[PDB]
């Protein structure tokens, strides 16, 4: 990843603390971070080696190799600062399917990163598009099987790097709608109640494990992975806000496979035990006393789940100028996999959206109509055109200068079948 | 024939004290850090 040099260069000194409390900035950054300091992962799982005589396996675990009681603070840093939109469409869709069917919603995130002026050294994560997996979903909550998704998207993955794009975060819903008119929702998360629900920290903390970022100052050669969590909950008074959250680096790259589970508070998370398959320290935390303050007060089964979430703010860009947007077509179109509702179509929706508009009209429309995100997974997935055409298929849409390119892609012999095919079918 | 005593000095030990509570964190986490030039936030409605 070409960020993560860009700003080794640039010195910035940027970790002062009594600098970023003026800005009202709560931690730093990443890269700030990095120069302070020799990036070591810490390690809560028992040892095999020990240094010593005793067995590794059944009992035997000295002072010097013992996982200690865990303090439970705060990350004092974050990897990004602010995720960044591109188009208020595409939050606009996806709200769009809760409102057809009333149930909840799921999906993936594609976008890339740069760089983040406001922060010194800085990371501002720019989305591009949304993808949708299939999912069962209930008025609650929602859990798709395991297995049969995450053969999905070893292709998909495929699928997008060709055009510069990436998994970056993830997104799920919780609404909560009161009466639907006198109001838009109720508020379920806020500083009285719970901001991040257990059940879905393990599912956010597992997604960090498995998407590695790269560093050179570490010894396995990844540290502090990159993966934004985002909600669709709800604000204070009446509207529908987001919120944006990460999971804390020191545990959750560790102690979510193994001691980490949903009780039933959603402000909590039960706590679990091996019973000698590896070793489970204990947790101290704070609570404020009745008439004074207590020091040490619940060794077992209590630890918070908000001292293990660092914040994030979102934005959208500005309507009169921007860099670029890269995908604004229609944002209108069928995605994939919202067959609960009544947009999962066949070769009639191509009839009714495009069909090539205005057959030998124009070109400079048909630009603004073919660079939709699930518009070439859905014509890459026919696999009717050859290989070297959806390479020429990206640049038409994607790329900039795509006068030149567009006109080499309708002469040749790929896009001719297509629209053949198309009149033909309904 | 010679005699010395000692010079003493060596071992001391130091205290730590916390950082600041449960309920400031739960209250750093609910509020905003600003706009950067010029965004936006939220503006949408949903359920007809």
């Amino acid at each position: 990843l070409a960020v993560d040099e860009e700003l080794e260069k640039e010195d910035g000194p940027p970790w002062d603390k009594e600098y970023h409390e003026k800005n009202k900035i709560k931690h730093i950054s990443f890269h700030s971070y990095l120069k302070k300091l020799p990036l070591s992962e810490p390690d809560f799982r028992i040892n095999k080696r020990c240094h010593n005589g005793h067995e590794p396996w059944p009992r035997g675990i000295c002072s010097k190799c013992q996982p200690s009681a865990i303090t439970l603070q705060q990350q004092e840093f974050r990897m990004v600062d602010h995720v960044e939109f591109q188009k208020s469409e595409i939050i606009n869709e996806f709200i769009q399917a809760w409102r057809y069917t009333g149930m909840q919603r799921f999906g993936y995130m594609y976008g890339s990163y740069s760089k983040y002026d406001n922060t010194p050294l800085g990371i501002k994560a720019v989305v591009e598009a949304i993808y949708e997996p299939p999912q069962h979903d209930e008025q609650d909550g929602l859990t798709m099987d395991v297995e049969q998704v995450k053969n999905e998207m070893l292709q998909i993955d495929r699928q997008a790097q060709e055009m510069g794009l990436s998994r970056i975060g993830l997104i799920f819903t919780d609404l909560s709608d009161a009466g639907a008119g006198d109001g838009s929702v109720f508020c379920k998360r806020h500083k009285d109640s719970f901001f991040l629900s257990s059940l879905e920290v393990i599912m956010a903390a597992r997604h960090q494990t498995r998407h590695p970022n790269v560093s050179k100052y570490s010894e396995q050669g990844f540290f502090s992975s990159k993966f934004v969590t985002c909600v669709i909950s709800g604000n204070l008074e009446g509207e529908i806000d987001i919120s944006s959250y990460q999971v804390s680096t020191e545990a959750e790259a560790l102690v979510t496979a193994d001691m980490i589970s949903g009780s039933t508070f959603p402000s909590m998370a039960y706590i679990n035990d091996t019973t000698d398959e590896r070793y489970v320290p204990e947790i101290f935390y704070m609570k404020s006393n009745e008439y004074g303050i207590t020091v040490k007060e619940n060794a077992k089964p209590a630890f918070p789940v908000d001292y293990l979430l660092v914040t994030l703010t979102h934005g959208f860009p500005n309507t009169d100028t921007e860099t670029n947007s890269k995908f604004v077509s229609s944002t209108g179109f069928p995605w994939s996999n919202r067959q609960a509702m009544g947009q999962s179509q066949d070769y009639q929706e191509l009839k009714k959206y495009l069909f090539n508009v205005a057959s030998s009209g124009d070109f400079n429309l048909l630009h603004e109509k073919i660079s939709n995100f699930h518009l070439l997974l859905y014509i890459n997935s026919l696999q009717i055109l050859s290989p070297d055409e959806w390479k020429l298929l990206i640049e038409s849409a994607v790329k900039n200068e795509w006068e030149e390119s567009l006109l080499k892609l309708v002469s040749s012999a790929g896009w001719q079948t297509l629209v053949m095919i198309l009149q033909e079918s309904g | 024939q010679i005699f010395v005593k000692t010079l003493t000095g060596k071992t001391i030990t130091l205290e730590v004290e916390s950082s600041d509570t449960i309920d400031n964190v739960k209250s750093k986490i609910q509020d905003k850090e600003g706009i950067p030039p010029d965004q936006q936030r939220l503006i949408f409605a949903g359920k007809q």
